[PDB]
């Protein structure tokens, strides 16, 4: 009886994670029996004999591990030292790969073949699909393997580059957006992918104060969580009127109860169906998409398409957790992307110039304020980037803006100005 | 020559099915057919079902292999994942939809669920999001996939059918770093210390940087110890939020009997029907019980539970809030209201809650 | 003997009409009869008519000894005045409240009015509270009582008359002190500065504790100056707020030119229909101009006449914001949004956004 | 004109305070005349004159006061001197008196000419009615009249005391309450008087880190403003159901659009009117007034009556205004009122221990938290005290709530329990 307690999570009709371990090990070490090339066959076993250890402790057996990576990159590889090492030497050393996924996570059967087999090679053959940011993890293997894992990665007929970890520009992630979303405002993939593409050395090569997270959302509903989860959160929206199918309407009519599931439920109240017409004051409309999420054969998104982008979005650490705001209420989007690209880049030159060590873009608005971010981006102030104006006086003056005074050339003669 | 660098991952629009290709960005309208399955029809007229089945997130590189052996058979060689760690695939044959359902079962015994459909309005409960406790990480609290595991084994029913009258996601993090979604979902889990981290002196000489330590601290309870060349912490100001550990191996605050969960509740990202919200704590602290943490999951449970038989059709867990108020939340679910759920984190400016946090705004 | 002190102040009870001691605590109703005059009817079947005129506050000692006379010969010498400084008699012979109404107008110039009527649902504008501006406050950003009387002389109609769909109470605190609800208004309007303090070395050295100075700015802008035993002022950080005069003379920051008034909107303190709400900017800055402010008044009329045409019987401003939306507020009004309305006053914290600022729960 | 600035403020309808200056400035010179005992009787024209000069100047010519009082006390009287003393003498002290008003500013006549004999004696004739707090404001004496002065209003047939300022007890002000109002949930006036006796050493010498205010509203409407500007809300409330007469509620609906005007305007939808019976299912009701304020011949507070107390309230300084928070949802208002004096005596001991100098008490509790402050005042934590939990998990927890452990065993022996 090696794993009582993880024994009794095999039970149970969800599927089970020391399923997942169990099945690894035990095909692993098949494998480098069979005379496979497979260099860490006892990592697996290993991971499950020590997280048999932390159920019985309650608690972690893990430790701070070295400063680990491949050769030309700074980031991508999580070092992980066991402290029970000498005990389980197969995981006296357990790093991770993040592998930059595919915009979307969508995949070839080839593509992820391809995953497998260089992995089964290096490392311990557990993986999680996905790390939250969006990466594939490969998890678990020896500093020795890191740089020959990489190399054959880079070599496979689909090959897959190392994701963003430290403080670089993460892994950007996108919603399915227009591949199976009909209520995308953009191509969120293409989008993701561009930006993958523009950024490698940012992503690659950590220079910032601290990490820089971009998720792409194709509208409002916001699928891959980017206002919570990204520094810099671009959301499809649009500027015209939603499209209304009168007909398509009167199916729903038939069945549904759109006074009470619909009209009553907008936030806006911009909705109106009395029996025969619907009629949307798009002027009042904030584009929940409740409705259209409501019926959507019947209506669609306005024409005018873009995003809209929030800005700060993070964990809690150092100064609370973070929904994004508003910071552009509606930029285009259209290959190449400049207009989002030069965002982004005054975005990085000034955080890099101004934010401390490990300070998050969100807190670095916090400390230097909308003015000064605004004018770095090369945007005005909107009252679409507040719910409401402040609630106390203690409004910043520029120079420029106060009168010519007594006082005022007092300061300047003090070189007070 | 040596080794190719700067890459990037594989370009997206050649890993497409090719009905997904074809009608790229022209598609007329979804429809749920029942629980796990979306209809997508094209303006073209194409039809594709896109089928989705709950993962452990954790896999093993041999279930990714019979992944791609079900996908070959079913969906062209083709299939994705989502953002809460479900895979998808695509069929184009609406009668080979169930005996795809049944061969994952199967093979690698995942379930098909994790939708909803807003149309009729009802809803299942979908992945949880998780990290990655003690498999992997050296700042936890709690586990993840056990919890993860007992959670969803006790909610399964919800996962695959559309029990419940609005959207709610279940989140966890196994440290106040929360890692994903854990701040903004309808119930979320997140492992906190209760004791203060005890200075280990020579680890602090050797191995951290005092400075950016003592400034990681978001009470300021730490401070430089001069004459023994280490770091000094005032307990009274300590709420072991783990960060110092985080920036030094010297600081652990580690306590088997007094780690646990917090609990969590009313967060929500999308915009629909009303702005999207931070959770709050309605549960100080649950006790690490592996491998089946039965207090945790009770709570968890009784929270999703009373929401469900009292909310109307879309009402999700803040907005069902919104209505009744938390006083008759905390009748409700049966929950002690204490002190300790007096927000008390005082570096946080209140302008925030001035920002609009939300991309609802009118033109 | 030595002279009586500890007294406090002379008991009301002494000082109450008659038929309000007898019926003190045994009201049936009131009802508004008209602008300035509503009508109290006792359980014992006695009717008083409390009658309501508007003040200036400042009153000469003269005044208050015609109010007197006005006072003995229409209610029985009994008078009060409210907690926004109109005056009241008490009438008990209805044929009589017209007489008093002339003869107040008469002989003192006091407007009845005053009064509003939430049962028909229309409301008088009532006096404007304010504190002693120039007249009395040394550290005041403009007048009170001048920007008061050039207010209410454009509103005046609004006084005498019940012309308003739902309350607005206008406020005007002449630093940023307060010194009354102003905080909490319908409209405010605030005395602001806009430049940074100069020090003043021998000043400070002269008269200022320095640790409680430097320990007054929110921003900490100010820091100890050691070797010329002073102050020094990071003009980069400071926002003109003015508490480090409060402190200490040697920190002065009054500008004339740039001096003046920000104007805040959407204020409440009672509970009925909607929480109570701190006013917030909406026109940064306005210049003194004395002696009619017309640029201030201009504004404040601007934004009371759009409110006014807009909002539903009962919906005050903040609550017909709250309708429809800030966008749609600076259009209607015709203001305009700049980055100053962004908040950026860091120290406060965000956790008493979460704190219950209401008497209205459940029980 | 001497004053063309201020004379154009005499013409308009509102009633004028340049009138008010100048009537006081010619009465007092005429009294003065007469042979009249008047101390100032240029103190109202001097200050005419500097405030003309502050409307072409645009400022104030006001500075710094020196620290006066009444002997015996040490608030109540501040200080306030002119910096135009030289040119203009008669102002160049000019300090104010704040006198405690009756409860609810219920004044005879024999009163207020008391008061008016003291102040034309003594003073410059000038007063408001009244200061913010609820005072009387003397406007403007010399050091040298004060304790005279004083002497005069103690010896009044119906006489009055000094009131507070600086770091005291400030005077109490009360809403009309029962005297009028048939809303009152408590004698506001029996109360607002009983406090004040209570607690005069505390009013008239400042002892503590700041000012502390209290304000007695008689409901929820808190015709007082108690909740933006005192420290210690006291807002009448009920507990039991409104009561309704159904007679006079049909009255209403004769004429009243009760539908629109009450119904659909009540905050948690508590209350409602189908045509024959106004139902309130007062679980739901949150008193917040309005449909009583809507029907005041109809509905009444129920019978259990005391008042809610909220917490902290007050003007920005240092770190943000306040409108109060709920400290106590409900005590009982009855005469002595020791379980009020009991939560007070508790807080200014705690406050006095643990305050900094210029720190209000709102200010504290953001400081040490409610878990502190309630156990001062000996009562538990409420989820009524909050709009919502916290939104973050960083909890503090007692020592006596962990599980004994090795941990907590090793805290004791490194001395840190
Ligand atoms: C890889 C991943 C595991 C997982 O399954 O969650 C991960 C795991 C770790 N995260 Fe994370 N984070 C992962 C996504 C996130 C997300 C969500 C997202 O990116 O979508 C967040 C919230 C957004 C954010 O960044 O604020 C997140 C917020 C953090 C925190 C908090 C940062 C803050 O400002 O509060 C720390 C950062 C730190 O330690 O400095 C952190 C740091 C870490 C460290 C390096 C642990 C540490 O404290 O040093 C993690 C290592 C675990 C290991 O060795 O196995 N991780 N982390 C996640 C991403 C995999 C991927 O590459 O795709
Ligand atoms: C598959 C997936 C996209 C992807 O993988 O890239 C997705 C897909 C859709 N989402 Fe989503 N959402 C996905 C993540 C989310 C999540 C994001 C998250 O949880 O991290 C939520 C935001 C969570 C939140 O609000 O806190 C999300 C917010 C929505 C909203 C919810 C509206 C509401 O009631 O608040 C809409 C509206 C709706 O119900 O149709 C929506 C609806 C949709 C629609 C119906 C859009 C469409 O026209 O087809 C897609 C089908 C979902 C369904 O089952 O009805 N999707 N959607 C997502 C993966 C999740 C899963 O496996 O279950
Ligand atoms: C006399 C006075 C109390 C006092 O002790 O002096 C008073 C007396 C009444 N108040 Fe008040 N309130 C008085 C200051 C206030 C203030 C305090 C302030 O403005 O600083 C407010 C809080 C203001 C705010 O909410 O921002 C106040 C908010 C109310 C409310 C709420 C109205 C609303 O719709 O929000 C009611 C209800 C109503 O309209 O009948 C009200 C209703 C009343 C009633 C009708 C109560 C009753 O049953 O008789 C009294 C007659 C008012 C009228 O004109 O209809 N009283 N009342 C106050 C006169 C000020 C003046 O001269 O205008
Ligand atoms: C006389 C009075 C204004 C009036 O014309 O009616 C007054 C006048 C002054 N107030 Fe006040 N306050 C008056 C009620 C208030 C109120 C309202 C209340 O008491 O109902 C507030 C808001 C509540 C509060 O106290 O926060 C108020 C908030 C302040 C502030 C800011 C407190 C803060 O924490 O921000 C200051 C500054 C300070 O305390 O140093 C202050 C300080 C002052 C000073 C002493 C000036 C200063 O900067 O040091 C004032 C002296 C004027 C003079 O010498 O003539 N006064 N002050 C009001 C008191 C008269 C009375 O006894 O009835
Ligand atoms: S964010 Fe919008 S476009 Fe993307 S999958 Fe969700 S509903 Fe579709
Ligand atoms: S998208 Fe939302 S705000 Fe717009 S009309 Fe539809 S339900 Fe209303
Ligand atoms: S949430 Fe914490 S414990 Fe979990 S993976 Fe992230 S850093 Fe590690
Ligand atoms: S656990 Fe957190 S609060 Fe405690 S000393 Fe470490 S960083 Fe500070
Ligand atoms: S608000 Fe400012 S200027 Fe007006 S009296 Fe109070 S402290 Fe003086
Ligand atoms: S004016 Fe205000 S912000 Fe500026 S230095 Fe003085 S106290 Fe600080
Ligand atoms: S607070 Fe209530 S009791 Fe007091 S006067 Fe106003 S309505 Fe009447
Ligand atoms: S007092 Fe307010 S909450 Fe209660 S029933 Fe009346 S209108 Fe509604
Ligand atoms: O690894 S974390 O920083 O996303
Ligand atoms: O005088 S003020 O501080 O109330």
């Amino acid at each position: 009886s090696e794993t009582p307690l993880l024994d009794e999570l095999e039970k149970g009709p969800w599927p089970s994670f020391v399923k997942e371990i169990k099945k690894t090990a035990e095909l692993m070490e098949k494998a480098a029996a069979e005379g496979k090339d497979v260099k860490m066959p006892k990592g697996a076993r290993g991971l499950l004999k020590q997280l048999e250890i932390s159920y019985k402790d309650k608690k972690t057996h893990w430790k701070h591990g070295g400063i680990v990576s491949v050769v030309g990159y700074g980031g991508g590889v999580i070092g992980r030292y066991s402290d029970l090492g000498e005990q389980i030497p197969e995981v006296e050393h357990f790093h991770t790969m993040r592998i930059n996924q595919p915009s979307g996570w969508f995949y070839s059967t080839k593509a992820l073949r391809g995953l497998c087999d260089v992995w089964e090679k290096w490392g311990s053959g557990l993986t999680n699909f996905h790390g939250s940011t969006g990466d594939i993890i490969f998890l678990g293997t020896r500093s020795e393997y890191l740089q020959p894992c990489f190399e054959d990665l880079g070599n496979l007929e689909i090959p897959f580059d190392i994701g963003g970890s430290g403080s670089d520009l993460r892994t950007p992630s996108a919603c399915m957006g227009p591949a199976l979303c009909e209520f995308a405002c953009y191509d969120t993939l293409e989008l993701c992918y561009d930006l993958t593409m523009t950024y490698q050395d940012e992503l690659h090569r950590p220079m910032w104060p601290y990490k820089f997270k971009i998720k792409c959302a194709g509208c409002p509903n916001d699928c891959v969580a980017s206002k919570a989860r990204s520094d810099f959160a671009i959301i499809g929206t649009w500027k015209d009127d939603i499209k209304v199918d009168q007909e398509a309407v009167k199916e729903y009519a038939s069945w549904m109860d759109i006074e009470n599931e619909v009209v009553k439920l907008c936030p806006t109240g911009a909705i109106k169906w009395d029996g025969k017409e619907l009629t949307i004051d798009n002027r009042e409309c904030v584009r929940c998409m409740h409705c259209i999420n409501k019926m959507p054969k019947a209506l669609k998104p306005g024409d005018e398409r873009g995003a809209t982008i929030l800005i700060g979005g993070k964990a809690p650490f150092v100064e609370g957790a973070v929904i994004g705001w508003v910071a552009v209420p509606f930029v285009e989007v259209e290959k190449p992307y400049d207009e989002i690209k030069e965002i982004l880049e005054a975005i990085w030159d000034w955080w890099d110039e101004e934010g401390k060590f490990r300070e998050r873009i969100g807190e670095l608005i916090w400390r230097k304020g909308m003015r000064e971010f605004l004018k770095v981006i090369g945007r005005e102030a909107d009252v679409r980037m507040v719910k409401a104006p402040r609630n106390n006086p203690f409004m910043f003056f520029e120079k420029d803006e106060l009168k010519p005074s007594a006082y005022t050339e007092e300061l300047k003669k003090r070189g007070m100005w | 020559e040596g080794v190719k660098t700067d890459f990037g991952p594989p370009y997206f629009r050649d890993l497409l099915h090719p009905v997904i290709a074809k009608n790229y960005g022209k598609w007329k309208y979804h429809e749920v057919v029942k629980p796990g399955v979306i209809k997508r029809v094209a303006e073209s007229g194409d039809v594709i079902y896109v089928v989705r089945f709950g993962t452990p997130r954790l896999l093993s590189i041999y279930t990714v292999r019979e992944l791609c052996d079900i996908a070959d058979k079913y969906s062209d060689g083709y299939l994705r994942w989502t953002s809460r760690n479900n895979v998808e695939f695509f069929v184009t044959d609406e009668s080979k939809i169930d005996d795809l359902i049944n061969e994952v079962q199967e093979r690698v015994g995942f379930p098909c669920g994790g939708t909803w459909d807003a149309v009729k309005g009802e809803y299942g409960l979908s992945n949880i999001v998780h990290t990655q406790g003690w498999i992997h990480c050296h700042t936890p609290a709690i586990d993840a996939s056990g919890i993860v595991k007992a959670v969803m084994d006790e909610l399964y029913e919800y996962f695959t059918d559309h029990k419940l009258p609005a959207m709610c996601r279940i989140s966890l993090a196994c440290c106040a770093n929360m890692c994903g979604a854990v701040h903004a979902s309808d119930i979320a889990i997140v492992g906190i210390h209760r004791t203060p981290p005890i200075p280990n002196d020579e680890a602090i000489r050797k191995t951290c940087e005092i400075p950016s330590t003592v400034a990681a601290c978001p009470t300021g309870a730490l401070k430089p110890d001069m004459k023994n060349k280490t770091i000094k912490v005032d307990v009274e100001k300590c709420m072991y939020c783990g960060n110092c550990y985080t920036m030094c191996p010297g600081m652990p605050l580690f306590d088997p009997e007094n780690d646990g969960a917090a609990i969590m509740v009313g967060g929500k990202l999308s915009e629909a029907r009303r702005m999207p919200e931070l959770s709050k704590v309605v549960v100080p602290w649950v006790p690490n019980e592996p491998p089946r943490w039965p207090t945790l999951v009770k709570y968890v449970k009784q929270i999703l539970e009373a929401w469900a038989a009292n909310a109307n059709k879309h009402e999700r867990l803040i907005e069902w809030v919104d209505r009744i108020g938390w006083e008759r939340f905390f009748e409700l679910t049966g929950l002690e209201f204490t002190q300790h759920l007096i927000d008390d984190y005082r570096i946080t400016p209140y302008f925030y809650s001035e920002f609009r946090a939300s991309t609802q705004f009118k033109w």
